[PDB]
């Protein structure tokens, strides 16, 4: 019924999307040759949420696969699960945008958005009921920040009420990986405020805290921190696959996250998460699901909770519970620290649970913040981009591609506004 | 010979609906699949569960129940459960897309879709009644379907019916449990728009009803379907002297003439008792002094509020079982005896009596004990304007930032009308100040 | 604001 | 004692006899090589099938009915099919070459070269009557064949027989879906020059079956079997008061007299209920009442139309089965107080009654589910003029142009036949535009 | 009952001809020795449409080959199924035409109709009730262009009311195999235009684009290209030879095509075509037949249909399906893309559905459009040929045959008259 | 154009 468009972008995008589709397809018992061999009738109740039938019994994730260069490409067909996915849907180029957003977003990215966009055209004419759309990419790069940009804008002005969701993976506030960050950065924000409904902003340098810190990992791959950011995604779209005791679809969580147009920028996060030893000494309880996702060591995104103010909160549940317990514990954490929440928004937690739980765990729950501490990041990114927007550093790197000086003026005021505006409903009397 | 339709709208409304009619099955003996083992007249007879079974086929016995819903996850939950061959497979209607928490969606965006579908299987439900008496609706106030579609509902009923009762039992938003970020904005338009289009609207809550299961039951860690078999117990209360015979019989227009004093006032609240574990039942004497009595006890009402706060303008008392009516006398009397229970100057018969024969019936794998007689309370108390100015002062807090607006305003929804939705729930309030006035 | 029940309109 | 021959003109004839004949081999218990495993009597008696199936041999019935198609095709399928054994080698009638959906071809040019055998081979079927009632031609408009040399044999049988009810059952062109680029032309033409040789056409169409099949019978993708299968319970609805004896019976000139008022109005629209599933018949009480009902919605009507824009000048209700003349009596009356269902002011008694004893029959392996009884409906409505009116509006855009035109004019038709119909098809909508009209 | 006397003309038209009697043989169940070795009882049952039994069981194909040259006559005896043609219908000439329409038309092909023209009214005396003829030959050669045209003349003289159905393969946009083709292409035109009932546009270079872009092959033979052909072919005479719930003869297609007498040249396409490895990953229904048939990139016409209007539409079905699943793709196409189609024509499209799918598919479907795009090819080529007889540039190999410049002139005029009538029928407001 | 049935004539 309700079905999603899952849209890969970038090194960055689609190598986090190869792992969510290895856990999609283990969630619903199919094997990396595209064939059932799952035990529940619920695997296949709502298979089509993200599965073409394709004649012969054999599952197709509906995804499309963007890059500019073939070399991630050609690595995810010859890895695991690379079997599945539909050969028409790897569409790529031969340049490359070369970390350069103007290259990736005016001419490379140009050139492809065609074909990428009959691609998308052709997934959603073989839809039931499109639901929105799902794209994964990161901010810092080439391919992922333009060419994400540009598909969010092309499928926005296509299909305007359906969901844009992106799960966008943000500068890190210490180590960055790529020289022109700022830039890339400041221009894929200035783009997404503006089309996207919800984005949720992963920071590689948070994961690693977490693999480390909580995880007890000493050599923690990209395996892992793709993996955990593929079973947020996996929690988010949970109630749309399986059963529950409360349903909350992406249109639900989008209406109870997002109180103003532009403030819709989330921090993802998920419980439990345990070291291989610590398994034996930690009882699963709601209380400590409630515990461990309100904490401010275990969010995905770099920007401490603590230093603002929750404007709504989504917390949606997975597996046999108790929904006193889960009321008890959102209640008990609004009232002991009222300190943390908005004033002029009374209850504001969204609740929802699931009755089937990941793989492997008795129970679950992926936390979705939308805190005020998000303006870190952004004045952060908006410093940087100052800093060497004034010297003209690497200007001419876009501006040789037909960029505008005055387009990167404009992106940089509307970062000031959106972290302007942050911090105005913070610390804003309810009175 | 007196028939009633329910109609179940929403995921909460759909969940009651199941316990309500597993109750039902159980109460009446209907199998799963619509057979009845002790099926010796077929096609006809009494067999009083007529009001909410129809005769189709040759021994088959159909719900007179509608159960609408948005999105298709509750209902195909329906279609594939334990009374997948209960239901007629055109009685569940679905969409294809929810309504997000969001009344301007449920209401005027995607409502419109399938309002006129519900509507036609409702007219071939009363079409196949004689003496249809009204409509039970079950749906909840914060939510998106269950508000939106349940108040178009409610406003195309009134069109088309008119003068059928028009009952409602409703999830009244808890005043600190929540589910929803936006139930003040659904729950206030929800009041305004179906106030006038309303009968009475029975009221319940989940925090009450969570505060129960601890205390009474002795379950810490009650499910939403505890809850749901608890308020099913309570529709079974309301609709057993119209499904059994008993002392002093009480159809369902005797509730609106009785609870409602005046057309803006048809909240009256719900309250059940005895609500007993198992293991406490062999420890106590459950006489009609002491379920009378326990009633009246703030703790255990359904609705998180205290009556003590306000005063007490109708009340209705339905007993069931292996009940004495010269005790129920007794015990009412003693009620009006006490102090700490309130009554409005201008209602000085307070009480309106009903007494059935059927005891309340255990669902197995149930939590209530078996007891030989129970009474559920339907009190029409001014305390609830404490609750309505709560979601008031949630409502303002929220709508002075414009927080939200926008959600609703892009989905066919006028500014103008939260406006005039709190404007009406003022006067509401106002009228719930005037009539606890002593004069 | 004012009520809309007429409460008071016999009061006599 | 009173026979009834049919004639299956073009493919949508021929596959609709098929059905037609599979379903009178099934009540009849007949076997597909026309031997009966009951024949206890052999060359008399009654057998009130005498009608349809002629008693030749010794043990042997023959349909009553001439298949005719210009191409080999279908009438091939029919000649090495199921039923080879039933039909006389020499009613099965083809030429050598198709019509091309050229209404020009199949009347002048292909028509002219088989006619006269088609005209020897009815004489011989009439010859074998003692109480002939009328002919039964099914084809369809939009067609070759069955539109041009439709029309050439009924302007022949006009001529032969002259006072013999001539009924058709004609595949209307529906408004949306559609086969043929030149469906107007044809129709137009085939409208023009039948209308005043034809006693009553029934109106069915494959897009309003499509429908049914979709919403009614859970048929997600029918086939032409599902749609001929219909229309061929139809039809034996309709012959049934011939076949067996009932409490009100009607035969074939009785629809003649009730359902045409006017003789250039006699386009009566088909509707037949209950259709439903296996799955939901156990869930439904299909009362004389319901369905008597549900006859009359517009979701129901096997023509693409809506009866709420017109008025009805005429209805026909044929009863099947266990029904209760008391029933439809209330029934009817029900329907009567209805104001959504409006007739003409110059008809006040508006429906003719027919009640059978013979029940549905259910095709093994068909689609509807068994039931103890049904109504055909074949009302006379206003509604068709906006068919009739969008039928003239195809016809002007393409006629316009010259589109298409010399693919007729070359095949021996004169330019002004074109101009002719219509302006005969305007004055047919005028006509429907007066007899709507209160005065 | 209905037959359909075969003609093979020139290496182009010839070439296909033979893989066309390869896939027509496939399909009845006759081997390369003319031996029936079927398993269906339909696949005799109307074998007489395009083969002659030969009193012992061997059927011998109703086809006649034509040529001026005897290399290809030779070619096609050597190689498979060129046993079963009967040796008294090779008629070939000794000298060749050179790509010369001229020489072709006027001296070797003159020389060698009557031949020709005795070795028809021999096929067509045999038959039981001739339904028309077929033709296939290209446009830009010798040969086939003027021998073609010659035959076209002679047969239409002879058998007025019968139908003249040819596939000619037209020049490609791009790449020229033939330095005169724009004088050939032109000349034939002028001589089809009058004489033929429908004509089918083939053109090699979008064949190439299909083999390459759809069925991802990498070294395409004329194999393929002349076996995409010969499916269309077939899949055009597919109700005359096996049952359906639909049925459209050639008749009924020329009826329902052509509008007006002279708008007779289609588009021919097919469906489904997929590549190898793809077959895994897409299912085969209704709604995937309609999506690929109405697509430009799938026309084996190397002209765009959405530069244009469809004046009619012909959709032949093959195999077990659904009639509303097809008519509702139909009717969701005209609405959907109205913008596309003819407006002072309702219902554009002619609906024709058989029971036997092609050979190893379940089901099939041939497209046939007659789109006012055509007169891109039409007007390119008129271009050429203007460009070419302007300087006279090869006009004396013309001259030199006997052939005059006014006749150049004329066929020059009817071709413009020609794009003209296309232009003037699109864009055209139906009031 | 005009109609052609008669449902006018004696309109009395
Ligand atoms: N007592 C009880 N309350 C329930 C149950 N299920 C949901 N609720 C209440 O319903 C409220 C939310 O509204 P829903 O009914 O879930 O939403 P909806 O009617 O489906 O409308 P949508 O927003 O479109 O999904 C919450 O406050 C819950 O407390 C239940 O099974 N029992
Ligand atoms: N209901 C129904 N309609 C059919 C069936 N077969 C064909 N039709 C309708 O018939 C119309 C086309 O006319 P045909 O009957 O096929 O043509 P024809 O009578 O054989 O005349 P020709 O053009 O010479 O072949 C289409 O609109 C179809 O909808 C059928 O089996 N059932
Ligand atoms: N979490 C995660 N981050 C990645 C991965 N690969 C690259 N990145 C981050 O993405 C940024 C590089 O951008 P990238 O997407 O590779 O450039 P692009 O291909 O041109 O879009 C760096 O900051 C990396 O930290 C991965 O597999 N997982
Ligand atoms: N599709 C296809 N086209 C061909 C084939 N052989 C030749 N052609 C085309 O036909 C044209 C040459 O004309 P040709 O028929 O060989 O000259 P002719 O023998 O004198 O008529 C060129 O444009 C070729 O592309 C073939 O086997 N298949
Ligand atoms: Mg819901
Ligand atoms: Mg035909």
């Amino acid at each position: 019924m309700r079905e999603i468009v899952h849209i890969q972008a970038g090194q960055c995008g689609n190598q986090i999307g190869a792992k969510f589709w290895e856990v999609i397809s283990d969630e619903h018992g199919i094997d990396p040759t595209g064939s059932y061999h799952g035990d529940s009738d619920l695997q296949l109740e709502r298979i089509n949420v993200y599965y073409n039938e394709a004649a012969g019994n054999k599952y197709v994730p509906r995804a499309i696969l963007v890059d500019l260069e073939p070399g991630t490409m050609d690595s995810v067909r010859s890895g695991p699960f690379g079997q599945i996915f539909r050969p028409d849907n790897f569409v790529f180029g031969q340049s490359g945008a070369g970390n350069n957003w103007a290259k990736g977003h005016y001419t490379e990215g140009a050139e492809l958005v065609d074909s990428v966009l009959d691609v998308v055209r052709k997934e959603s004419e073989s839809c039931d009921c499109l639901q929105g759309f799902q794209l994964t990419h990161s901010l810092g790069g080439g391919t992922g920040s333009g060419m994400g940009t540009l598909l969010i804008s092309k499928i926005r002005e296509e299909y305007p009420d359906r969901i844009m969701n992106t799960f966008s993976v943000v500068p890190s506030p210490k180590v960055s990986d790529t020289v022109v960050e700022p830039y890339n950065a400041t221009l894929s924000v200035h783009q997404l405020v503006e089309n996207t409904d919800e984005t949720y902003c992963i920071d590689n340098e948070a994961l690693y805290d977490i693999c480390f810190r909580t995880l007890k990992l000493t050599t923690p791959t990209y395996g892992d921190l793709n993996h955990l950011v593929s079973a947020t995604m996996s929690g988010v779209t949970t109630c749309l696959r399986f059963p529950g005791q409360l349903n909350a679809d992406l249109r639900k969580l989008a209406v109870n996250m997002v109180p103003f147009p532009r403030l819709h920028f989330f921090m993802p996060g998920f419980a439990p998460l345990t070291s291989r030893g610590s398994q034996q000494y930690r009882a699963l309880t709601v209380p400590e699901l409630t515990q461990q996702m309100f904490d401010a060591k275990n969010m995905m995104a770099a920007c401490d909770p603590r230093h603002g103010r929750y404007l709504t909160v989504a917390a949606v549940f997975r597996g046999r519970m108790s929904m006193k317990e889960v009321d008890e514990q959102m209640l008990n954490v609004q009232n002991k620290n009222s300190s943390y929440f908005v004033e002029w928004i009374p209850n504001n937690v969204k609740t929802a649970v699931c009755d089937i739980p990941p793989r492997g765990l008795k129970m679950s729950a992926t936390f979705i913040g939308n805190s005020t501490a998000i303006q870190e990041l952004f004045k952060r990114i908006s410093e940087q981009f100052t800093a060497m927007f004034r010297r003209k550093a690497f200007l001419h790197w876009y501006t040789g591609e037909g960029m505008d000086e005055m387009e990167f003026t404009e992106a940089e005021s509307n970062m000031n506004d959106l972290v302007s505006e942050y911090q105005q409903y913070q610390d804003a009397t309810a009175d | 010979m007196r028939e009633c339709i329910s109609i179940h709208v929403g995921q909460a409304g759909v969940q009651i609906g199941n316990a309500c009619w597993e109750l039902y099955c159980l109460e009446h003996g209907i199998q799963p699949d619509g057979q009845m083992p002790s099926d010796k007249t077929i096609g006809g007879g009494d067999d009083s569960f007529n009001t909410f079974f129809s005769e189709t086929g040759a021994g088959k016995h159909v719900p007179r129940a509608v159960f609408v819903d948005l999105e298709p996850t509750v209902i195909d939950e329906v279609r594939t459960g334990t009374y997948r061959q209960l239901f007629h497979p055109e009685q569940l209607i679905t969409g294809k897309e929810d309504a997000a928490n969001n009344y301007a969606r449920g209401h005027y965006t995607i409502g419109k879709e399938i309002i006129d579908l519900v509507l036609d299987r409702i007219r071939k439900l009363a079409d196949q009644c004689t003496g249809l008496q009204g409509f039970l609706v079950f749906h909840s106030f914060g939510g998106g379907t269950g508000s939106g579609f349940t108040s178009l509902l409610m406003e195309r009923l009134s069109v088309d019916y008119g003068k059928k009762s028009k009952l409602e039992f409703s999830i009244y938003p808890a005043p600190q449990v929540s589910t929803a970020v936006v139930e003040p904005y659904n729950s206030i338009l929800t009041t305004h728009t179906t106030l006038e289009h309303s009968d009475c609207a029975f009221m319940v809550d989940n925090e009450a009803i969570y505060d129960i299961c601890r205390r009474n039951l002795d379950i810490e860690r009650p499910t939403y379907t505890n809850l749901n078999r608890l308020i099913s117990q309570i529709v079974s209360s309301i609709t057993a002297s119209l499904r059994f015979d008993g002392a002093l019989n009480v159809d369902l227009t005797e509730f609106q003439t009785n609870l409602v004093p005046y057309p803006r006032i048809h909240f009256p609240l719900a309250t059940y008792a005895p609500v007993i574990s198992a293991e406490k039942a062999y420890h106590e004497q459950l006489s009609v002094a002491e379920i009378t009595n326990a009633c009246f006890e703030p703790a255990n009402q359904m609705v998180k509020c205290d009556p003590r706060h306000g005063k007490y303008m109708a009340c209705c008392l339905l007993y069931r079982g292996d009940v004495v009516p010269k005790d129920v006398n007794a015990a009412i009397a003693t009620i009006k005896t006490k102090r700490s229970i309130q009554f409005v100057d201008w209602c000085p018969t307070g009480f309106k009596v009903g007494i059935n024969y059927q005891p309340p019936t255990v669902v197995p794998g149930g939590d209530l004990a078996k007891v030989q007689r129970a009474v559920c309370m339907l009190s029409n108390t001014t305390a609830i304007a404490e609750a309505w100015a709560r979601l008031d002062h949630k409502f303002d807090l929220m709508y002075a930032k414009r927080a939200f607006v926008h959600w609703y305003v892009g989905e066919g929804m006028e500014e103008g009308e939260f406006s005039e939705a709190r404007e009406d729930m003022a006067a509401l309030e106002k009228d719930y100040e005037e009539v606890g006035v002593d004069s | 604001v004012k009520s809309k029940i007429g409460s008071t309109e016999n009061l006599k």
